[PDB]
């Protein structure tokens, strides 16, 4: 059938590369023009690319194989064999990292539930992301090192976790450490665009620990992944014209173009940051040639 | 006992030098040395490392030596100025979560 | 069109009523063959019942403006409530702002904080144990000397749980509220087939112990709310199948007001298969009766 997009609003929707709600709808021409995310990349014929997953609920997260033990002068340490969230195995291939793993940089801190010999609970670990790190981080090779200050043994048993993001330390919105400082699959860097034109970004705020509020944009709310990977449309262009309107009257606030390989863009020329109202909603009026000139906001 | 300890606390002066004794126990001989800067401590800026020998290395103006006879290598930082002040560490260079000591540097005005 | 469903395998969906990811499917006898969920609920054709909402990101969270206090008791929190994309909380026909937990226990819940920035661990008692989430307040604390802790808005997020029990937790202090009806009717011999994740509880020895059951995953919520199907009549005729190979594992009903039934006797849990796929076969009577798994 011809390719439709669901009538949420942004405010509504998942945000794709952190685990919180969307708040913003903003272009912003300052910004790096062409990001390498991870994570919130799909095509319009449902394939998923990088380490992007289905579940909201796998972003920013992890599982693995835990293998604890306690070293004066750093603490509780865990050695973490990475599987896929869902208890596969995680097998090193075209792709950075087991889906969702983050796909940004700093000292994450991590929750994940353990239990001692000596009821459960839940213990905060610190694990650097990267850029560059001097824990020999390797999430391709399904291998990554986490740590936590502690003046004696925890007394942790080994088993499998599941990791969630608590906060974010010294966030970078760069890849982080895949491969141990080697090169790694990743998904392109999102683009092309036409003169003029700019990403549209969907934005939330994580939580961190360095007053101004820490933004981290995606280029699809994760329900309109979702979408895609259930629908599998059938691609007839290089881009879908959308028009984004408001949800009770149907006001058209702005028209873009949803290229094929997942990134919305529109025509803005302004220096600064526009932010748009989060509750519009998206539909999908016709295939465009990528030539297709948008009208400006 | 930690792997490798230091001084916790270091204060030197305008286009003074200060030295930054890194001692660690004898296991670590082998092992690349190295002076970090910065925070977060994982993701530390690396200013100088060893080969894992005694030749002293000078990069811009931070030098390592490294006695494997004391286990003891010695981190100087010369010419200082008030922008050198921040968090430091000593380093020991091994596969997964290094071997590290946190060392707070101090830079005053010369009276 | 006709309804139909995603092809999205349980393993790989959004649990609808603790944020993790669905690591179970079974049916249970012994459990409570008709549950008061609050999230998680929703029509076929769409309509969201209870304080279910649209992102898996709001379950079982709150935001609220929040205003700090210290008593020699230690540091407290009273949250005036705000759904989650900031518009006014207004009480009106659902039990608290959407996505507000459904369950009960003491909550641990994490909010960023400043004094600069930080998150901190608030212990928030859901009840039946005075919460009234209804109305727009509800009260947390902190053992602790002053945090010195500047008022804001604040979105707390789930951390874990103590004494967790599946029952709807304290709306309006004891006092009753809009709730979205019991999960039913069953047929004789229909039982609720439940999407399971584990919660973590801090006074439960078992990791087997700490399940928590939604009656769809949250993909199917937002499939639903998204394509606004006609219902046609009281119940969908589901197959579900391995994904390789097709093969039938058990024929259940998808009943239009949201949930799903298998025929089973069993006295226990029976588990199944989470990588296979739900298809869509037919519109069916109430009374149509299934093979029994
Ligand atoms: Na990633
Ligand atoms: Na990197
Ligand atoms: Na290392
Ligand atoms: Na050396
Ligand atoms: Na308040
Ligand atoms: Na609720």
């Amino acid at each position: 059938r011809m390719v439709d997009l669901p009538v949420l609003q942004p405010r509504l929707c998942t945000h794709a590369r952190w685990p919180a709600p969307i708040y913003g709808l903003l272009v912003d021409p300052s910004l790096p023009s062409n990001p390498q995310w991870q994570n919130g990349r799909v095509h319009v014929d449902g394939t998923l690319l990088g380490t992007t997953p289905v579940s909201g609920s796998w972003v920013s997260c992890f599982a693995a194989e835990a293998a604890y033990e306690f070293q004066s002068g750093t603490g509780e340490v865990a050695t973490f064999t990475l599987i896929e969230q869902d208890g596969s195995a995680y097998v090193p291939g075209d792709r950075a990292a087991p889906l969702g793993y983050p796909d940004f940089s700093g000292q994450l801190e991590i929750e994940v539930q353990t239990e001692t010999t000596k009821k459960l609970k839940v213990t905060t670990f610190e694990m650097i992301l990267g850029p560059t790190t001097n824990v020999d981080q390797a999430p391709y090779q399904g291998r990554v090192y986490a740590s936590l200050t502690a003046v004696a043994s925890l007394d942790l048993v080994d088993g499998r976790v599941r990791a969630v993001p608590r906060s974010i330390y010294g966030f970078q919105d760069v890849i982080p450490e895949y491969n141990d400082g080697l090169l790694v699959p990743l998904a392109p860097p999102i683009g092309p665009f036409l003169p003029g034109e700019v990403l549209l970004r969907f934005r939330t705020y994580m939580r961190q620990l360095d007053a101004a509020a820490e933004a981290i944009d995606c280029a699809l709310p994760q329900e309109f992944i979702s979408w895609f990977a259930s629908n599998a449309f059938t691609v007839q262009s290089d881009a879908l014209l959308l028009r984004y309107r408001n949800t009770l009257t149907g006001q058209l606030l702005f028209e873009c173009k949803l290229y094929s390989e997942g990134y919305i863009a529109l025509s803005y020329s302004g220096s600064g940051p526009l932010t748009f109202p989060t509750d519009g909603f998206f539909e999908v009026v016709s295939w465009v040639p990528r030539l297709f000139q948008l009208a400006s906001v | 006992e930690d792997p490798v300890t230091g001084p916790e606390e270091v204060s030197g002066q305008e286009q003074g030098s200060l030295t930054v004794q890194c001692r660690y126990t004898s296991g670590w001989k082998d092992y690349k040395k190295y002076w970090c800067q910065g925070v977060p401590q994982r993701s530390c800026k690396t200013l100088v490392e060893t080969d894992a020998s005694e030749q002293l290395v000078k990069k811009n103006r931070v030098s390592i030596r490294d006695n494997q006879r004391d286990f003891i290598f010695t981190v100087t930082m010369e010419d200082l100025r008030m922008s050198d002040a921040g968090i430091y560490w000593c380093g020991i260079t091994k596969g997964g979560l290094d071997p590290m000591f946190k060392v707070t540097v101090n830079i005053g005005p010369v009276p």
